[PDB]
């Protein structure tokens, strides 16, 4: 008996007659990649393929699950959304996900801190799990360090059905010096909690290019710890404010 | 020139060449998102017929982006051999398609004919080609390059070892390297996608890659697929140089989206000649894929197949060692399902081979698109019969960092033994001495990464 | 045996082997129409894991139809080599899949192992096989038969000449014959699907086929795909007999739908031995396809893949010259789109080669299905790499009578020249004598039907 | 480094690297005329031993002309792969010679090692190499290039058709063209040395060459060996361009003597990419020869072997299709007799192959030198065993215009049939289609120019 989602199935070694089986367990402990699964001729082994399909079924489910309306309110966040109305349209209209809706822009100028130096924006993107799993672990330490020996920190708000380029409109609307977008990356096979950070200095919808942003990706327990990522994002925004540049326009 | 035809008694008129190029495309979600797709199957066929009756001069003199407004257009137009163009300028695209597909057309004939083409003409041929047309046409157009291994020889099949980690951890990266080498993967390159973009990260990943290369005297090359500027910087400061990588887009505004100038690629060519550990003459690596120009708002009303062909005209200028499209890397907003991803992978490889570059393909998909791993195995075999220069390799095709599924190390060994294909002759010699391969097939002790210990 | 598994902490219960076999299938419209498909992708993987842990005895002892209630079940069960069965009765379906795919497993190893299998066990292995598994596994399982041509030799590729007409007009049928021969098509069989099912019409078409065969001394065989009863009567009356055809189903109720008794197949074997112009020892021809058992209400709660596998255990008893699935002949109610038709094509061919029959495939689709001609070109190449024994051939693939689209005459020549495959050695010698083929490639005058005049 | 050695108890002091390189040369009249030769055979061996003990860095850091004072020195120094240099900078010239000659050293080993060398280091190895060393070392160092023909493949042997005339008469030039083609000569290039240096005369000769090329569809390329400026202007005006030629020298003062700027070679590369009828990527042609730098007073106290080696480091920067030394073209003031001309021929070819250029040799002599036609036949065979890429060809070797004697059309056919060497594979296919060659040998009707009529 074996649960394909169990840790025992994830740590399975499939090499039949190994040269050094102890070394194989050393490689298996060294990576999350599906190594040391063996082979059946030149094809993958049966159990390794079965776990692949079981992980794909779980990954395809996380694509359409939205962060509940009660969760974003439980964090005391102002929820707002782009021009997208549902996740089916979100997958086919990236342009509509890069523009705030008509009620979105008005809600921003009404409830958010005007002309901040660091504006934090949290959005679902393509991974709800990247938001709900990593939030409480990264947001308190991020918004502390931005304030401890800090500056004018804007008001947080959640953007539903949002893409990365929508942070150029947010910085233009609020006049923010630095815009920090925490967004869930597209779902992987073994996990779907990967959170990313895209930061740009004083963005403009008409001139800001994608290379003007600094990217910190793979923020999760398997990757960069959300606590560890909070300290480096605060340090980043400090350097983007000192240098008055972001993306490839920064030194080192 | 004619921009109109009559199909079943109904007249189908089009505005310009850019609309004819776009509406002749097979149906994909990207052309609908751009508003340039045909409204029905009749107008798509009508657009193909009008496109097939246009001449090479009609499409060369009408680039989707003007000469004076786009440096990629200038590079494509400036690199045209005008003698080869004047020979074929009056050929209709229907005649150029039959010319490429003809068994009376040799490889040397195409070698001179493709110099009279532009990327717009290359895309025009792929639009009026069936899936078997794209496969057989590309098979008779091999492109051979040499770094520390020779790639693209008919009867051979290479693969890139892709060991990505969520934190660029050198223990996780090395573990996937020993797994890929045990399956015969890595004759294209051992290329790492970096989760960061700092210079000290790249050198640490490169030192790990080349520590394995120098340990077992592996004939191959290393690469970290960060931005080209920080690649140049790390190599300029002592990091071992092999292949220099940069993502490219078919327009100037698309290059500005990636932060890339054409002078950066000239510098990468000069840094490789002074620093890189490459025995051959080719050391550059580009990656493409349909939908990049549309994502950057830099397609200018052109379809994603024409814009993808402009990638190949830009890459041909720098004579790279390898180019591969990442056919299903972005999402379903540009390529929705199995049918569109296979069609794009066949188009991209055919256009890359017609452009004269060492065209490979990352047969891949994402988890928010309508596809599964059976799609990767379908396309990897179709492209292999088309003479695809190389594919990617990861443990079971599961990328723990890029959050997508590509081909497994099993998949390269499967294709090689199914179609009786060998690796690069330099790499095959190493696998034989390592006891991993014999007569192109994996030995009993192959597929075991603990063999290197 | 276990009818249960825990996936992600969730317990999945399954009724019997019939439900596990059905739900382990990849998603297809026929299983949804049959009410036997998995409710979710999670249950589908659960059914695969439960299926992988069941032994060969679990599925051999649990056929989808009872022995005492179905003559096909009796034929499959009585033909089992019991010594080979006892060697593998304790193996799980997971161990049998790894045994088939193993490079340490030779053709002679499978030659004896397959005799201990039943059709339900053959379907079980295919359900837990990926698309590349079905391709590589079928490639290492060649089945060679011989009539007037030898088929199935690795490195060869045959093709059926299919000249159909709306009124069985022999002049229209003969026109398509010269078209196919000019492309190298016809080494499998020159088989005509008849509009009428009368004896004199069948004999008239046969005289036309063999008039061309005798005039140019073509090493091949003729056939008219009518009912087996009227084929036998026409041959008894003096019509030239080559291959004797009959459509088959995987259940006794399914055979009754076609009006076929098992004694009719014994008679066709006895008539062929007395009358047919065949040099080899194989002279029978069967066609299959998923959905036929469900169309007749004769699947009895089983999925269309397990029922299709039962066609092969039945056909193996008569050792025919050629068998081929008509993968997308019926409609989208059984196989909806490109993904399902490709999957079924790889399934049917792998199951046929595992059962030991000369398995081909009619790569085809209907106009009310979600498919086009680029699908046929994708599947023919994937199956050719899998060692498919033969495909069909019509001018551009358009059947003017059966109202569907198969592969073109161009398609066989493309496959052969793309993959370096030859025709049947006897037929290739004839094409070389006719100046149609040299070194496995079409000559300059090939593809021209006026060459025979 | 040591500038001194004790030979037979006698201390030999040398001034700098320039004197050691010059005195280590074998005895030739040019070095005596240059005042740089060794005073005795004892000092010559002393200069060889001192040269053998100096490292690669000693000679790389001591070019015969300063960097800031010579653009050729800058081009040679800037093209050095510094990573490959640091691997070998501490090796002595003795260890580098044994490294080149080693059977454990592969072509790919030298492919990277040669990038860390300079022209002065290339000459250093040749000075301490015997005649068989120069032959075996150059044989294991093949350089393959491709225009419309592929040249340099081991087992092949090419030849330049050289039809010169005293008045550039095209009818006399065309007569020699049919003579050479009837012997299998012309796969390297059909290059005419022109009496006049005007544009219309150049274009008239080009139209004559390509009129023969286009009539019989000959896979080759035409050239008129005039100045590079008038070649470019003629091609810009519409004359058919194949190879663009220019004589080169190993110093900036030497290039000024010919009236050549390095920008002129950049322009010929850019003009060839826009106009020339070349299928491959190589279209440039350079000719060299010892004594040219001393003739222009542009050797600056260096010997003619080190100056000739600098032609190759310059030519390598432009990656031409063919380079060849004209070994005995000038007179006895630089190369006196048979022994010196044979030695220089082996020297020049070995140094060219070590530098990575498609090295040929015009085995020739003048009538005021101490040589005859038996010398040309000795050197052509020694160089053919050394893998010489090509030689010249004239009727019996008599140049009616250049007033010297090279190799005959018979000479290429003799070499090929004596050593079982083939022509360029594209050209060999054409000779077989013309009934001139079968199985690498001249047919009965070969050698007859009236065959083309
Ligand atoms: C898909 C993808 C791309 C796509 C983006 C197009 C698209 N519509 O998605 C393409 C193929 C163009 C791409 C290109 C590059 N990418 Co990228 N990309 C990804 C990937 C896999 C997903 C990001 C994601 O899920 N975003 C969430 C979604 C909801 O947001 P989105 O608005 O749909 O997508 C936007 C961003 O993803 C952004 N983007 C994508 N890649 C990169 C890279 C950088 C440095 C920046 C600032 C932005 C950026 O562009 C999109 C349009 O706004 C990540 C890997 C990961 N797991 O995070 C790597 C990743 C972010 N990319 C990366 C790199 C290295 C690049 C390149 C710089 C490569 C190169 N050498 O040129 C380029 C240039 C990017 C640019 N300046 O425009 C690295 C970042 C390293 C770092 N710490 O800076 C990552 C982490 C992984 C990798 N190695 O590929 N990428
Ligand atoms: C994976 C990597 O491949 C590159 N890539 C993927 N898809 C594309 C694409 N469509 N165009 C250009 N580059 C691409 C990109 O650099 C990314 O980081
Ligand atoms: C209708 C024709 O198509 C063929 N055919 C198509 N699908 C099937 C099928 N599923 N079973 C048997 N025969 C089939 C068969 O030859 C028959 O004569
Ligand atoms: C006089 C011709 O002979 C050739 N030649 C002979 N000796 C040399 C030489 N030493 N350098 C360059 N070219 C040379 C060159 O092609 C020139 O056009
Ligand atoms: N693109
Ligand atoms: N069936
Ligand atoms: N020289």
């Amino acid at each position: 008996a074996l649960d394909l989602g169990s840790a025992e199935a994830k740590a399975w070694i499939g090499v039949e007659n190994p040269h050094r089986a102890d070394v194989l367990t050393e490689l298996r402990r060294s990576t999350v990649a599906r190594v040391c699964t063996g082979r059946a001729g030149p094809r993958p082994r049966t159990q390794a393929l079965l776990r692949f399909l079981a992980d794909h079924s779980r990954s395809k489910d996380t694509v359409l699950k939205e962060v509940p309306e009660e969760w974003v309110k439980a964090q005391g966040l102002l929820e707002v959304r782009s021009e997208i109305s549902d996740k089916n349209l979100y997958l086919t209209r990236p342009d509509m996900g890069r523009r705030l809706c008509a009620e979105a822009v008005e809600a921003l100028k009404a409830q958010c801190v005007a002309n901040p130096d660091v504006q934090v924006v949290i959005s679902d993107g393509l991974s709800t799990d990247a938001i709900t799993v990593n939030y409480e672990e990264i947001l308190p330490p991020l918004m502390a360090g931005l304030k401890q020996a800090g500056l004018k920190v804007g008001t947080p708000f959640f953007v539903r059905y949002g893409r990365v380029k929508i942070e150029d409109q947010i910085g233009e609307i609020l006049g923010a010096k630095v815009v920090i977008l925490l967004v869930g990356e597209r779902p992987g096979l073994g996990q779907s909690e990967s959170l990313s950070c895209y930061a740009v200095y004083s963005p403009r919808m008409a001139t800001t290019v994608e290379a003007d942003r600094t990217c910190i990706s793979n923020i999760h327990q398997g990757g960069t710890p959300p606590v560890e990522a909070a300290a480096v994002i605060v340090d980043l925004a400090k350097r983007m404010l000192e240098q008055k540049a972001s993306g490839i326009n920064m030194t080192r | 020139m004619k921009l109109k035809t009559t199909l079943f008694g109904n007249v189908y008129q089009f505005k310009d060449v850019k609309e004819v190029l776009a509406k002749a495309n097979e149906l994909r979600s990207g052309d609908v998102l751009a508003g340039v797709a045909a409204a029905s199957s009749q107008e798509r066929v009508a657009a193909k017929q009008v496109l097939s009756e246009m001449t090479v001069a009609d499409i060369r003199n009408n680039p989707v982006i003007a000469y004076e407004d786009d440096c990629v257009t200038r590079l494509i137009q400036d690199d045209v051999n005008e003698t080869a163009y004047n020979q074929i300028k009056n050929w209709s695209i229907s005649e150029l398609r039959e010319y490429v597909l003809s068994d009376e057309t040799s490889v040397d004939d195409i070698a001179f004919t493709r110099k009279g083409l532009t990327s717009e003409v290359v895309a025009a041929v792929a639009k009026i080609c069936s899936n078997a047309d794209l496969i057989y046409g590309a098979k008779k157009m091999p492109v051979i390059k040499k770094a520390n291994t020779t790639i693209g020889i008919p009867g051979t099949f290479s693969a890139r070892l892709q060991p990505n980690d969520t934190r660029d951890d050198v223990q996780s990266i090395a573990a996937q390297i020993y797994e890929g080498l045990s399956f015969g993967v890595g004759d294209a390159v051992i290329g790492v996608n970096p989760v960061t973009d700092d210079v000290e990260n790249l050198s640490r990943v490169l030192d790990t890659i080349y520590g394995v290369i120098d340990k077992f005297n592996i004939p191959t090359q290393g690469c970290v697929l960060a931005h080209v500027t920080t690649q140049i910087e790390a190599i300029r400061r002592g990091a071992p140089g092999g292949l220099i990588f940069q993502s490219i887009c078919g327009s100037e505004k698309g290059l500005k989206e990636f932060g890339v100038e054409l002078a950066m690629l000239d510098e990468a060519r000069a840094v490789g000649a002074e620093f890189n550990r490459i025995a051959g003459e080719n050391c550059l690596y580009f990656e493409t894929g349909q939908g990049s120009a549309l994502s950057a708002g830099a397609n200018f009303g052109a379809d994603q197949v024409t814009m993808e062909a402009r990638n190949y005209g830009l890459a041909r200028h720098y004579d790279p060692f390898i180019v591969n499209t990442v056919v299903g890397f972005i999402g379903p907003e540009y390529l929705y399902n199995d049918r569109q991803i296979i069609r794009a992978g066949l188009e991209d490889h055919f256009m890359g081979k017609l452009s004269g570059i060492s065209m490979g393909c990352d047969c891949c998909y994402t988890n928010h698109a309508d596809a599964d791993q059976n799609l990767n195995e379908n396309l990897m075999i179709l492209l292999a019969t088309a003479g695809c220069n190389y594919i990617m390799g990861m443990p079971l095709g599961d990328d723990i960092m890029l959050n997508y599924q590509t081909t497994a190390f099993h998949d390269t060994a499967t294709v090689r033994q199914l179609l009786n294909l060998r690796p690069s002759p330099e790499f095959e010699r190493w696998l034989e001495s390592m006891g991993i391969m014999a007569n192109g097939r994996l030995t009993k002790r192959a597929g075991d990464p603990s063999l290197f210990f």
